[PDB]
Formats: C-alpha cells, sequence, structure tokens
RNA sequence: AGAAGCACCGGCCAACUACGUGCCAGCAGCCGCGGUAAUACGUAGGGUGCGAGCGUUGUCCGGAAUUACUGGGCGUAAAGA
RNA sequence: GCAAGGCUAAAACUCAAAGGAAUUGACGGGGGCCCGCACAAGCGGCGGAGCAUGUGGAUUAAUUCGAUGCAACGCGAAGAACCUUACCUGGGUUUGACAUGCACAGGACGCGUCUAGAGAUAGGCGUUCCCUUGUGGCCUGUGUGCAGGUGGUGCAUGGCUGUCGUCAGCUCGUGUCGUGAGAUGUUGGGUUAAGUCCCGCAACGAGCGCAACCCUUGUCUCAUGUUGCCAGCACGUAAUGGUGGGGACUCGUGAGAGACUGCCGGGGUCAACUCGGAGGAAGGUGGGGAUGACGUCAAGUCAUCAUGCCCCUUAUGUCCAGGGCUUCACACAUGCUACAAUGGCCGGUACAAAGGGCUGCGAUGCCGCGAGGUUAAGCGAAUCCUUAAAAGCCGGUCUCAGUUCGGAUCGGGGUCUGCAACUCGACCCCGUGAAGUCGGAGUCGCUAGUAAUCGCAGAUCAGCAACGCUGCGGUGAAUACGUUCC
C-alpha cells in the first residue's frame, strides 16, 4: 500500500488490539493470512513459483 | 450490388413523376 | 435428451407386500428425503384400509389404480398462428406414475386433519370411483377427446 | 492471462520446490526473510544474470544456493563481492549462512535467462524481431531442446498501442503433465515503459 | 481469488501435506546414542527424541 | 576589406529532433494532422533545395492512352438504338 | 401526342468517389447434420414479507475509490468500534513514519513522573561501550539532492483475471492452383464427447488444441503395526482393547496389479467403428477435479505489485483524537427465517465425514436456568480436547388456529472479547409477540448419491453483524417418449 502504512504496521502501535497484519511482500492490507503472513495474490504467485515449501494444487 | 444503381434511378424517376402528378394542372399546364 | 432415452431406475420388492407399486407410490409421496416417514404413512394407509375393505389392501389399491390410470393425454403444440393440443396415447409406465402423482397432489389438499387417513380415504374412494383424481381422469379424457380432431399432428 | 504457470502445474510432478525445509510455528518468519533475501540478491546484481535461487534451512544453519549465468562478477577478485553479499545477508538474517553460487551449466537453454537476455537487448533498443529469432537459434543448438516458445508483449518500439506476439518451433505441450517445460518471465525496462517477455522451453517428457 | 480485482467465481486451491512416520527402536545401547546424534538428516526432515 | 537571402523538411519529395499549444490555435495540393508525449500547428536547433533570387496565385500544356489519327472502349464496370 | 407523357437535351452546384468481378469472414425471420438443464417431463425456488449484504439514487462534513448486460451488484472486501482508511472536522507537523548522496556539530536512547483528547510538549534519573585521538557505530540538530503519493491516465503499459468456452477449433512449413485477395492441405463417405479415427482425393507432413500422462473416489496383492485393530488365549477393577498379548480383520499409507474394445456373437471395404454378451468391484472416457488453443471484448485492475508520461512539496506528504466509509421518503441484485400437522413441543434413544488446537484445546468436579465462572488432569496431537453431530426411531401432548406457526420488535437484566460495545460486536434469560396463511407480470437452479433438506469445519478473525465464501458428511428423490418449438 503506502510506505508510511507499511512502516506503521511493522512498528509497535499502542493498544495492542490496534495491531494488524499486512502482506509480507507488497503491503496489501486485505486477504492476508497468518500461517503465511502473506496476502492472497502474493501467495498465489509465490506458491506457483514454488519458492515457499509444501505447496501445490489439488484435485479431489 | 448492381440493383442499387437501378434503385437510385427508380427513386429519382418516381419523385419526378410524383411532381408531375402534383402539377398536371394550371400549376404547370399554364407554364 | 438428444442421445436416446435415459435408463430407468429399478425398484425392489416391498417387504410388507410382495408388490412394487407400493414401493413406487411411497417414493412419489417422498419429500425432502423422509423415506421412513413416507413408508410408515403408506403402510398405515393400507393397514387402516383393510378394516373397511376386507379385501387385500394392495388388491384394493390396484382396483383404484386401474380406475385412475390415464390412456390418452392432451400434449400441447404450436404450429401456425395459434397453439393447440394434440391427443397422444400414454404408455403404461408414464400413465401409472401420472395417476399416482395426481393422487399425491390432490391428497395434499384434501379435507381431513392429516395425510395418513387423507391418503387412506383417497385410496378407498378411488377404488370405488368417486374421487378428485377420478373426476380429473374423465375431464382430461373429455378435453383430449374434444381435441382428437388434431390427432393427425403426432410429431 | 489465461495460461497458468507450468511451474505451478508440474511442481511436485516434474519440477521441484525452490525452497525445502520443515516448520510448524516459525515458518512465517522464515518466509518473511526469504522474501527479503530474494529482494537483496535480485537488487543490484542484475549484471550476473540470475537463473534461480535455492534455499535450505535446517536447525539454525542455512544454505543459499544460487544458479547464475556468470559466476565471475559475484565472486570478483577472489571474494570481493561474494563475501560482501554474505555480510549484507548476515546483517539481514542474524544467522550463519553457507552461500553457494554454483553455475548454470549452459546459459542459453535455461529459461529465466533467455528472457533477461531479450529484455536487456530491448533496453538496448534494438529490434525485438531480431532478438526473438536469435533466441530461437541459440535455443536450438543444445542436444536437448524439443521446442521453445517466446512471447513478448508491450509497446515494442514506441508504438502508441501495445501488442503481444509469439514465435515457436518444435512441440511445446503446455497441456501435457509429463512434459518437462521450463518457464521464464522477465519485465524488460525501456524508455516508454515495461515489456513482458515470457519463454517456455520443452526438454523432453522426463528423465 | 485468482484475479487481483472483481472476480469471485474464479479461485485456486493450494494445500499442504505433512507426512508422519514412527520407528520405535527398542534395544538401548550406550555406544549408539552418539551414533543416533551423529546422523546427516536430509534437509526437509525433522527428528524428535522421546 | 562594401555586398545573402528565399523556400521547404509524414508520402509524392530531396531533406528531423527538441520545446510551446492540445479538435484550440491552426496546416494542407492530395489522404489527412492536431482531443497530453505532434518527424504534419508556433518557436529553436539542424538539414535540404535553390540563390539575387526563393515562394503563393492565376493561366496553358504535360502527366491524362481521362476524346484514344498515332493511341481507348460498349455481356456484367459508362456505353448496342 | 387528346391526355398520360414520349423524343431531343443542358448548366449552375456538389463529392472523391461512384462502380464491376472475385476472396475471406460475419450474418439470414436460408437449407442440411449435430450438440448443450436449450426446450420438453418433473422437483424446488425468486419476483410477495421481514432481515443480512452489495449497488443506483439521495443526503451529509465526509458518506473513500474501483466494479455497471450476460461476463457489475454476499464483487475488490478471507472480518470498517480504534486500526484497516485511501474520507471529513480539528489539534500539530513538515528532509518527515521510511531509504540513500553532500556539509558543519556529538549520545542516540530507555525507566518513571506532570500537562495535554492523544499526537506530543516538559522536570529529572540512568548516559557515547567504542582510543567522537582525524580513522570505527549510530544518532539527532542545521540544511542541501530527496523520500513520499490509494493523485490522473487499464484509451500509453507489463503482470494477473474474467468472457465466448473446456466450445473443438486455430494454424504452420513444402508443393500446387490463381494476375491477386486467397485457395488446397482443413473438401467427400462413414465414426466419435472431440480436426477422435478409417477409406478416397494436389496434396505431403507438422504444431497449438481434443485425448492421455496428474490428483481424488470405486476393487485386489505384498510389506506395515503406533496414538490404529481385536479373530484365538489370559486379565478385565467400573467391563471405556483398560492390560498382557496376537498379524486374523479393519484402518493408516507405501509399492503395485486391474479396464486395455482385452475375448466371443452380429453388422460394416476385412476399416474407423457399432449393438450385445463371458469374466470382472468397476465397460466402453467408471465418476469428479486440475486443465481455458489462436484470439474477441481499446473487457477489469495505474487501489496487490511494477510502470511510460502528467501533477503537490508549510501539501494531494505526514502523526494523532473524534466522526464517516454502517445514514434513508425510495429502486434493483444475491441470500437466511418463515407463512406449518410431510408439523409444534416434551422425553427417551442411535448412525458420520472432513478439519482445528501453545497468544492455545479446556477432560472432570462444583456454582449459576443460560450465556458463562472457577480448580485443574491430559494434548503440539490416529493419543486429549473440539464431540453430543443434526435430520432419524420410539412414546406422549398439541388438533388446523395468525395457533403449543412464525421470531421480527421492544423493555429490563446480563456474559465474553476488546483500554474502550452510543454512533457500530457477538452470545444468554424473562416478559412483550409485528409482517408473513405459499407471493402478479416475469424469472432461476437442477439429470443421481443430483435437486432438496440437515447439521459440522475452516480461512479472514481479540470479538464479530458467518444468513457471505470455501469445504465435509446424514437422509434422499420424481422425470427425460423426443427435437416441433425457445
Ligand atoms: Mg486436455
Ligand atoms: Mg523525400
Ligand atoms: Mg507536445
Ligand atoms: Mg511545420
Ligand atoms: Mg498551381
Ligand atoms: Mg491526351
Ligand atoms: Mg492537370
Ligand atoms: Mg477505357
Ligand atoms: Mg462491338
Ligand atoms: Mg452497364
Ligand atoms: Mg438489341
Ligand atoms: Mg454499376
Ligand atoms: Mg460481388
Ligand atoms: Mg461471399
Ligand atoms: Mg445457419
Ligand atoms: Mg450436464
Ligand atoms: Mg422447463
Ligand atoms: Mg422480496
Ligand atoms: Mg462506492
Ligand atoms: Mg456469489
Ligand atoms: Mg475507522
Ligand atoms: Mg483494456
Ligand atoms: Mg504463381
Ligand atoms: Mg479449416
Ligand atoms: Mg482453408
Ligand atoms: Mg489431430
Ligand atoms: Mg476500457
Ligand atoms: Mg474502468
Ligand atoms: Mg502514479
Ligand atoms: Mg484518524
Ligand atoms: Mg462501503
Ligand atoms: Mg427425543
Ligand atoms: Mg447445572
Ligand atoms: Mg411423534
Ligand atoms: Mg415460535
Ligand atoms: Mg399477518
Ligand atoms: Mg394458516
Ligand atoms: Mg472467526
Ligand atoms: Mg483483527
Ligand atoms: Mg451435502
Ligand atoms: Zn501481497
Amino acid at each position: 500500500a503506502k510506505k508510511a502504512l507499511v512502516n506503521k504496521a511493522a512498528g509497535k502501535p499502542r493498544f495492542a488490539v490496534r495491531a494488524y497484519t499486512r502482506c509480507s511482500k507488497c503491503g496489501r492490507p486485505r486477504a492476508v493470512y497468518r500461517k503465511f503472513g502473506l496476502c492472497r495474490i502474493c501467495l498465489r504467485e509465490m506458491a506457483h513459483a514454488g519458492e515457499l515449501p509444501g505447496v501445490q494444487k489439488s484435485s479431489w | 450490388g448492381s440493383v442499387i444503381k437501378k434503385r437510385r434511378k427508380r427513386m429519382s424517376k418516381k419523385k419526378h413523376r410524383k411532381l408531375l402528378r402534383r402539377t398536371r394542372v394550371q400549376r404547370r399546364k399554364l407554364g | 435428451p438428444r442421445k436416446g432415452p435415459a435408463p430407468k431406475r429399478p425398484l425392489v420388492n416391498d417387504p410388507v407386500y410382495g408388490s412394487q407399486l407400493v414401493t413406487q407410490l411411497v417414493n412419489k409421496v417422498l419429500l425432502k428425503g423422509k423415506k421412513s416417514l413416507a413408508e410408515r404413512i403408506v403402510y398405515g394407509a393400507l393397514e387402516q384400509a383393510r378394516d373397511k375393505t376386507g379385501t387385500d389392501p394392495v388388491i384394493t389399491l390396484k382396483r383404484a389404480l386401474d380406475n385412475v390410470k390415464p390412456a390418452l393425454e392432451v400434449r400441447s403444440r404450436r404450429v401456425g398462428g395459434a397453439t393447440y393440443q394434440v391427443p397422444v396415447e400414454v404408455r403404461p409406465d408414464r400413465s401409472t406414475t401420472l395417476a399416482l402423482r395426481w393422487l399425491v397432489g390432490y391428497s395434499r389438499q384434501r379435507r381431513e386433519k392429516t395425510m395418513i387417513e387423507r391418503l387412506a380415504n383417497e385410496i378407498l374412494d378411488a377404488s370405488n370411483g368417486l374421487g378428485a383424481s377420478v373426476k380429473r381422469r374423465e375431464d382430461t379424457h373429455k378435453m383430449a377427446e374434444a381435441n382428437r380432431a388434431f390427432a393427425h399432428y403426432r410429431w | 492471462g489465461q495460461k497458468i504457470n507450468p511451474h505451478g502445474f508440474r511442481l511436485g510432478i516434474t519440477t521441484d520446490w525452490k525452497s525445502r525445509w520443515y516448520a510448524d510455528k516459525q515458518y512465517a518468519e522464515y518466509v518473511k526473510e526469504d522474501v527479503a533475501i530474494r529482494r537483496l540478491l535480485s537488487s543490484g546484481l542484475e549484471r550476473a544474470g540470475i537463473a534461480d535461487v535455492e534455499i535450505e534451512r535446517t536447525r539454525d544453519r542455512v544454505r543459499v544456493d544460487i544458479h547464475t549465468a556468470r559466476p565471475g562478477i559475484v565472486i570478483g577478485r577472489r571474494g570481493t563481492e561474494a563475501d560482501r553479499i554474505r555480510a549484507d545477508l548476515e546483517k539481514l538474517t542474524g544467522k550463519q549462512v553457507q552461500l553457494n553460487i554454483l553455475e548454470v551449466k549452459n546459459p542459453e537453454s535455461q529459461a529465466q535467462l533467455v528472457a533477461q537476455g531479450v529484455a536487456e537487448q530491448l533496453s538496448n533498443r534494438v529490434a525485438f524481431r531480431r532478438a526473438m529469432r536469435k533466441a530461437i537459434q541459440s535455443a536450438m543448438r543444445q542436444p536437448n531442446v524439443k521446442g521453445i516458445r517466446v512471447q513478448c508483449s508491450g509497446r515494442l518500439g514506441g508504438a502508441e498501442m501495445s501488442r503481444s506476439e509469439f514465435y515457436r518451433e518444435g512441440r511445446v505441450p503446455l497441456h501435457t503433465l509429463r512434459a518437462d517445460i521450463d518457464y521464464g518471465l522477465y519485465e524488460a525496462k525501456t524508455t516508454f515503459g515495461r515489456i513482458g517477455v515470457k519463454v517456455w522451453i520443452y526438454k523432453g517428457d522426463i528423465v | 481469488i485468482r484475479s487481483p480485482h472483481k472476480y469471485k467465481d474464479s479461485r485456486e486451491h493450494f494445500e499442504m501435506r505433512t507426512h508422519k512416520r514412527l520407528i520405535d527402536i527398542i534395544d538401548p545401547t550406550p555406544k549408539t546414542v552418539d551414533a543416533l546424534m551423529r546422523i546427516d538428516l536430509p534437509a526437509s526432515v525433522d527428528v524428535n527424541i522421546q
């Protein structure tokens, strides 16, 4: 998103309820996971690149 | 599309005949 | 569909009654997946019936179904500037299913408290020839007979 | 687009994950610095022509494998730049690092390098209609290439309207799972914007 | 969601398999504890001692 | 030592980049340009063609085998009463 | 010429065309063959009610921006009380929250306290380890190139995506025909779900496509035995494989086998293939998924990210407190609950699958009607928790009523999270008990373990408007003669 906002998210805000998570790679504020710390698009392309382990597609 | 060439002539002739029928009397018979 | 007819589904013999029409009528009655409920309803209808019939209940239900079986329906078609209907013969497997579907539909709106004895008196009055589906039989029949004149369009 | 990643497909069928480790609780903060190390090694090092980067991490000892076109620049005067990137990696990860810049055994059949070569030449502003053809000729001189498809999209020479055209030869079955197809995509930088260069290279069914 | 914006009805599925095995060696010997400790495990495999 | 200017630079047609303007100003023979990145408008630089000349107009011929004697055509293109 | 009008026959003006043949497509209320829940036959719905949500509109100080037939509208947004936030009011600030280049100067910083809505401003403590010995580390102060921008342009763009459409087509090289655009190959007879294949032919071949290789489910063999299993023994305390114990079985998960028109009967040039059978768990592709050819829509995204140009620098940058993105005479869109007896309620009683758990799962016991509260065992999990699944069966009551339906609505009282619950969270108890009695024109989904119906789980997430989205399983249907019509 904005650099001031990614800095704010990386910092330690007061009133810990205020703390949230952004993308680890682009700073997207939405659709970000916790086990991945990584948003949906920047998880999709990373996993397609196979640069994060244990991930593939599925079919059941 | 050679019929188009006939349609243009048809329309021109039709309008001329319509004008003559509008004036087959002293509208045009005097002149 | 396009590639011929689709295969039908077999229906196994009933345990209570060595007959298939009970197994198929209960499935018609079935709604939302209460096979148990519909089955106890059908069985309760026949077992309530035998007291007022004396005859075997499936024999009575066959007597009813022979009454309410269609023969010739009124299937629609539009040809020119006006649509109309075509009298067409009904094959027996369609006819019985249509008849007992009418039975279920008009037993869902008949005037008693609950559907067990609703269907019960439906079965007995259809075996005696007086019911709502019974009168539908000979009104659909006469509607189709009044359009026999269009039977010469059989697709 | 409408084409999925062949790497995404054949990941676990034909090709392998770039990073192999195990974690349950600290995977998130391994990924956090994995993205950082890829930024680091992709920033300021484009001259070496990176091909790919492997990461291994096992109980507080990490191994960063790097395959590039030229192992010459990164090593420098017998370790003037390799140790420099090692130190700027140490101050980043807080962890002793076995960095291993190996090689790419041939930097002309390996996609993710064909794309950068074409892109750098586009930045040099010579004809992409010679670029793609010479990529074809350079990619049909290896013993093992049964097909290559090159696709470049963009303004492509100052055109006001973009366009995306591709050349190909041999067979490149992107719908075949038993097909070893290696994919590369690089963003050529030029005076009028950015040009997408994507290359698929087919190297046989499987060995 | 596949698209960066506006398309709900197109998705992708990504999954994780973690495979578990046990061995349960029985016979304890003092000279093999060090042997168990000195094992070059592969990179993606993790080992616990109970 | 007293003595050079004119026209043009998208194709015909020989001769190109930048800045100012942004369907406006405007250019133009033709087909077209300019609606935010103009080799086509204004300016600058460069260049080309000329040069005491260079351009615009008008007139005529040519290209026009588009009045055909040289040297044309008429089933469907204009053209068999 | 009776007339109708015919014959002869201009110019002004205006345009850069008008035309003729042929090619490729597209289209036709043209023809033929065919396919698709396209129709048809059914099942259940929406449009009616209330509510949730998005959108148009409106209003406001702002109601951020994008998405606008299908293919925008439970969409971006897989979680707006703060934050997110891009919006507004105000309090500040302004080499900045953040990154690097150039000059002069030496602790940055951390605890705790005061005021202030907070941002921050101030007392004062702790204070430069490192030869700030010019050299090392960092930092502020003063600047100076900047940083920054969710500011514009998706009609300058890359990347990603939708859509026709998982429709079976799209093409290419050599050769040939034609002045040429182009054509043939790719047409013709069969066949297939398929440009799938056989026979002919100025065609000969190849590629992207279809198919298969991949995953999941459906059977069997070998090894395997813990946290999984209990057939023959022993123990069984409270009978909870609890224990010793065993590889029988399940199950777990590794390797495999099997399905390939493989075999027989009939038809067909003996072809492609086709109908029917034997064996087989599965038969002609076993089912489902992943898969989106060339391209189309100047389709969407400059707001994931990157980005060519344009734009601000005491402001569009930036920090903080509030309010707004949740408003409301209306309109549309997608859903949940209903309008009951195939049901309401009471009680008893069975049968799962898939997932989650250390910032945690909370077994038992006790308190409270309940949400919940407390002690605390065990469990990073085939161990323990989640967990009792719910619909289902049995018995009793209710008896067609705006009800022993419906559960919106309101008052009162609360729990939990979160500094904080009014704007604007969820859950619980009592009383109150609306609209709604099956919804017009019109319109939607669905062909089998499907519709329908019932719960369970997850992502996001402290909490959650979770009825949204993605998954798991219980019960479980009726119809499809067929292509006239849409
Ligand atoms: Mg395929
Ligand atoms: Mg010239
Ligand atoms: Mg300009
Ligand atoms: Mg000019
Ligand atoms: Mg002149
Ligand atoms: Mg002449
Ligand atoms: Mg002239
Ligand atoms: Mg001539
Ligand atoms: Mg002649
Ligand atoms: Mg003529
Ligand atoms: Mg004649
Ligand atoms: Mg003509
Ligand atoms: Mg023609
Ligand atoms: Mg034609
Ligand atoms: Mg047609
Ligand atoms: Mg279907
Ligand atoms: Mg229908
Ligand atoms: Mg409504
Ligand atoms: Mg909006
Ligand atoms: Mg939806
Ligand atoms: Mg807010
Ligand atoms: Mg576009
Ligand atoms: Mg020729
Ligand atoms: Mg063809
Ligand atoms: Mg052709
Ligand atoms: Mg083929
Ligand atoms: Mg557009
Ligand atoms: Mg738009
Ligand atoms: Mg911008
Ligand atoms: Mg604020
Ligand atoms: Mg909103
Ligand atoms: Mg009970
Ligand atoms: Mg109690
Ligand atoms: Mg009961
Ligand atoms: Mg109630
Ligand atoms: Mg009412
Ligand atoms: Mg009623
Ligand atoms: Mg949650
Ligand atoms: Mg949160
Ligand atoms: Mg289900
Ligand atoms: Zn991201």
